[PDB]
RNA sequence: GGUACACGAAAAACCUUACCUAGACUUGACAUCCUUGGCAAAGUUAUGGAAACAUAAUGCCGAGUGACAGGU
RNA sequence: UUGUCUAGCGAGACUGCUAAUGCAAAUUGGAGGAAGGAAGGGAUGACGUCAAAUCAUCAUGCCCCUUAUGUCUAGGGCUGCAAACGUGCUACAAUGGCCAAUACAAACAGUCGCCAGCUUGUAAAAGUGAGCAAAUCUGUAAAGUUGGUCUCAGUUCGGAUUGAGGGCUGCAAUUCGUCCUCAUGAAGUCGGAAUCACUAGUAAUCGCGAAUCAGCUAUGUCGCGGUGAAUACGUUCUCG
């Protein structure tokens, strides 16, 4: 994790500008600590800047969140697993058909000449 | 071809009694919704009354008068080249397209709230400095060279 | 006594009762003011266009019950009931009201769409 | 994936495993269920699974076994990006 | 009273044949028993079934067929077995069925 | 084949989801109509002569 | 292409072949899938019976099937020769416990059925009988029987390869765009040594004045 | 092309299904033309088996032989 | 805040009347009505045309197979993959995004079912428990309004992909079902060339039901209902 604050706005959306904690887990932290974002001000108390990090670390660690997610990815990669096999080589694995889609995992375009005369 | 078909008529506004305001209602209307459009309407009149207070009407038909078009473009051909010449057009279509220009230049603004930007193009057009009058100037000016077939219309 | 009126619009209807009593009446429907049942918007003047253009609201009640439809059709139905009551009470105004075209509803309802149509007239986007 | 049975085996693998883990010295087993997912007590073996073309015999991992046994091997053949 | 709450429901898949059967039965039950309430008209169960016409490539050239089921109610509290006997003189046609409780 | 499909359909399976519905005189699982255990072509052709009691051309 | 006009007047002017109902998609499907085959039996079984029609009547699991023909002389049977076979095949087709019985009769003006004429021309096709004699015989017979103008057409092999010849004949008025006409249609496929011959016959019973209710 | 391309095909994880391969399969899975049977046809379960499927009783009823059917 | 409503029988618009101009036919206005000049719509496709489509609905003339193109189940495949088309969806936004409260239907279906409701749950759902073989029982209608926030920017936009966990059916969800909770947050600033559809309840937009099916990423199909515009001058061109 790190230290990040919105430009000048409510306290809660600071949780949006940190990874591993989206809007839902943000509201979860708020209802856990009973701290509501006061109007367009990020400064109400000084102790909260480590108090919120306590419960955030209690959930899990941001960088470690992604670290063990990537570890899980390479765990599919290490042993023979069709899910990992397709996930490693830039190709979708779920029920999505790979004949007209998957471009977001492919670069913008790599089109080449085709043979439609036959 | 289309033989003859009278168009629909508008009804007087219950709180304005102005055909022009009804055409405003029509042009800014989107997605088949009146209430949302009517909110923009109420905000527009209220803010025109608020900032530099005058008379919603006086400025309204003032802008309408300033944006009154002269000649509208239509295209003919020799079957191989398009030539655009302006001809006349009744007042109802003139007003409809003028208010359409106003609304289109309204939506193509980048300020925050709709009501304030709407009042902005309205007062700009009433001041003969908005973008609505520029296309009118262009449609009047192009007739300088399009007179060749503006003389003989087919 | 009361005036039996019926209004119809968009497959919705409305029964209307007015009285010649000594009360100016209060516009209401569904046991609430139209400011809370109908949208609190321009329709407040729309639902009373004939009564504010003729026979100002000073000598009758408002006992109207609605059935079905959305809300704009409800306004048309209640207006049709109002004009029906106005006609049956004072038919002499029949000449001066029909010019305004406040007569029966003009059967404009959503069509009965068919196969190959998206709005009963929209086409399937003909291609090459 | 059953949420009532941690990994729903077809229950015909049970016969093969109660044979094999008792024998526990001939790793290739002639049994194949693309819908089988092993429990921790059915781990450490190879599985001769019929692809529908050939009988592929591959060894299974010992760390995450809560996955389909046919999901550790390709279900069909594929090829590179189309240029021919 | 002899058999309270004769609530007999009649079912047919037409309105004209429905008219015929309703007329027949609610007029034959007159002549023997009193206190028969009017047969309450009932909504018609309409089913449109849209069907592809060609056995091949089109989803726009589809016809559509109708199946409409009709029903009528007779609620009889105060009666005698005379109406029950009268039920066995002129038979309802084969396209109409009865529901009872 | 065509007839053996009909034969195996009329049989009884061991699990309860093996069943697939079709018509019995002219059965076509492709665009099946289990509304009356019939087929689309079958219903259309029987409707032309009037073999169904309650069949009518749709009216709106 | 076009659609048989028998369905255009079915449901508003034409009588129902079957008049019955039951619980939806519970036993209606089975009952209809049985009695449709029951109906289709006789025309396939018999070609020399000139049967007019069949009629299914079901009343709460009580089922019977009327049959009507032109001349039941070969359908009643000597000392009930046919009726015993009819009863046996009826027990064959629809269960063994259901009530089963019928009666054979003749409808008024049996000559005005398209089915009998279509079967006659099919006999003229399956017997390798020439086409012109059959067509002229049908025309003169329907003219002298007494009726309004009818029509007929044929399609298929006419003793020659590259089938592109089909013949149509029409007399009087045949208003296929008219609600009330009470006009019958038949379609038959005759088997020949060169293939299948499809023949359509539109027989005009005659429009009835002020048809306000089903016949 | 108009007159295919939200199509046939209003449901491709068994079936759907024609197909790649495994196991079996032969007057025939199913039905019909002969003659003998009027009560045993399913299902049942340890048996081998990934799976058809055989050994154990149970519970239009039925054998052989020929006459062939079926082909998405 | 009871005779609206469901639906049978009918009545009712027929150039019926008049001014108007015409040999006639037929023409525009006015009265009236619920509606005036095919009241609005569906349903009703002549001969042919391209031998267009289906010998895989069916029947089916040829030829061929037959201890085999016949049978039975496992499993795989009809879903891949540089691409492009054809069609949706939904963004690129403060008419908006999210949050609380609040206005209102039609039809339509429901018997191994429709599921009122209770309790357990952030949730898929679970245990449970009434009416409905159906005008009595069932299926938050939303857009809207009261506001609150977001404060004008790659945003509480957009929600893709992927990951973790939970949920249901199904012998089973890997191939190739899907729902929800949580994690991330893809391109993207209105789309040149060209186009497609549309004359008022129209387009656009918002929601409900039915369908095959055990269930289903059907955004699709079939309909139902709500809000609800613009332009029609005109036929030189463009398609028939």
């Amino acid at each position: 994790l790190g230290i990040d604050i919105p430009n000048q706005k409510r306290i809660e959306i600071a949780l949006t500008y940190i990874f591993g904690i989206g809007l839902s887990r943000s509201q979860a932290i708020l209802k856990q600590a009973n701290i509501n974002p006061d109007k367009r001000v990020k400064d109400l108390t000084e102790e909260e800047f480590v108090a919120i990090r306590n419960v955030a670390s209690a959930y899990k660690i941001e960088g470690d969140l992604r670290r063990e997610i990537a570890l899980n990815i390479k765990h599919l990669s290490e042993i023979g697993a069709w899910r990992g096999l397709r996930h490693r080589k830039n190709l979708p694995v779920r029920g999505q058909r790979t004949r007209t889609n998957a471009r977001t995992r492919k670069g913008p375009r790599k089109t080449v000449a085709n043979k439609k005369i036959e | 071809r289309k033989n003859r078909a009278p168009k629909r008529t508008v009804l007087p506004d219950p709180v304005f009694n102005n055909t022009l305001v009804t055409r405003i209602i029509n042009v800014i209307m989107e997605d088949g919704k009146k209430g949302l459009a009517q909110r923009i309407l109420y905000g527009a009149f209220d803010l025109i009354e608020q900032r530099t207070k005058e008379k919603p009407l006086t400025v309204f038909e003032r802008a309408v008068g300033n944006v009154m078009p002269r000649l509208e473009l239509r295209v003919r051909r020799i079957a191989g080249s398009n030539y655009q010449v302006p001809t006349e057009v009744p007042q109802d279509r003139k007003i409809a397209l003028a208010l359409r220009w106003i609304a289109m230049f309204a939506r193509k603004r980048h300020e925050k709230t709709m009501l304030e930007k709407i009042a902005n193009e309205i007062i700009d057009a009433s001041n003969n400095t908005g973008a609505a009058i520029k296309k009118k100037d262009d449609t009047h000016k192009m007739a300088e060279a399009n007179k060749a077939f503006a003389h003989m219309r087919w | 006594q009361s005036y039996y009126g019926l209004g119809r619009r968009k497959s919705s209807s409305a029964k209307v009762y007015l009285t010649p009593t000594q009360d100016k009446g209060k516009i209401t429907v569904n046991r609430r003011d139209p400011s809370e049942y109908f949208p609190n918007k321009l329709v407040i003047q729309d639902m009373e266009q004939p009564l504010d253009l003729t026979d100002l609201k000073k000598n009758f009640d408002i006992n109207v019950v609605v059935k079905g439809g959305g809300f704009t059709g409800q306004a048309g139905a209640i207006r049709l009931g109002i004009v029906r009551a106005l006609l049956q009470f004072n038919p002499e105004l029949k000449k001066i009201l029909k010019s305004k075209k406040l007569t029966t509803r003009d059967k404009r309802v959503k069509e009965r769409k068919k196969f190959g149509l998206y709005g009963a007239r929209r086409a399937p986007q003909f291609t090459k | 994936r059953s949420a009532k049975k941690g990994a729903f085996v077809d229950a015909h693998l049970l016969k093969k495993v109660i044979d094999m883990n008792k024998q526990e010295k001939k790793r290739p087993i002639k049994t194949w269920s693309r819908r089988s997912t092993i429990f921790p007590e059915f781990v450490g073996n190879t599985f001769a699974v019929h692809n529908g073309k050939t009988f592929i015999n591959v060894y299974v991992t010992d760390d995450m076994v809560g996955h389909k046994l046919g999901e550790f091997s390709p279900t069909r053949n594929f090829k590179q990006h189309t240029a021919n | 009273v002899k058999y309270p709450e004769l609530k007999i429901k009649l079912e047919s898949y037409d309105s004209t044949l429905l008219d015929l059967t309703t007329k027949k039965i609610v007029e034959v039950v007159k002549g023997v028993d009193v206190k028969i309430k009017g047969p309450l008209p009932l909504p018609t169960k309409k089913e449109v079934i849209t069907i592809i016409r060609s056995p091949h490539v089109d989803k726009a050239s589809r016809e559509q067929f109708e199946k409409n089921r009709h029903k009528r109610l007779m609620i009889l509290v105060d009666v005698n077995q005379g109406a029950i006997d009268s039920l066995k003189r002129i038979k309802i046609p084969v396209g109409v069925t009865l529901r009872f409780s | 084949a065509k007839k053996s499909l009909k034969v195996k359909q009329t049989r009884i399976p061991k699990f309860a989801v093996r069943a697939y519905t079709r018509c019995q005189r002219c059965g076509r699982a492709r665009a099946v109509l289990s509304h009356f255990g019939v087929c689309r072509l079958c219903f259309r052709e029987l409707a032309y002569a009037g073999a169904i009691p309650g069949v009518k051309k749709a009216s709106w | 292409q076009k659609v048989n006009s028998n369905g255009l007047r079915f449901g508003i002017n034409k009588n129902w072949i079957s008049r019955w109902t039951a619980n939806s998609h519970a036993q209606t499907a089975k009952w209809l899938i049985e009695d449709e085959k029951i109906r289709n039996l006789f025309f396939v079984n018999y070609r020399n019976a000139q049967v007019s029609n069949v009629e299914i009547e079901r009343t709460q699991a009580t089922v019977d099937v009327f049959v009507y023909a032109a001349q039941p002389a070969f359908l009643i049977g000597s000392e009930n020769k046919n009726i015993q076979k009819i009863t046996k095949q009826i027990k064959q087709i629809i269960g063994r416990t259901t009530n089963l019985d019928l009666t054979i009769n003749e409808i008024g003006s049996p000559m005005l059925s398209a089915r009998i004429i279509a079967r006659d021309l099919a006999n003229a096709i399956e017997a390798r009988v020439p086409l012109r004699t059959a067509m002229r015989q049908s025309l003169i017979k329907v003219l002298k029987a007494g009726a309004n103008g009818i029509k007929v057409l044929v399609s298929g092999r006419l003793n020659g390869a590259e089938i592109a010849r089909d013949k149509m004949y029409i007399e009087g008025n045949m208003p296929l765009s008219t609600l009330r006409a009470d006009i019958d249609y038949a379609l038959e496929k005759a088997q020949t040594t060169y293939g299948v011959i499809g023949v359509k016959v539109w027989i005009n019973r005659g429009m009835i004045y002020t048809k306000g209710l089903n016949r």
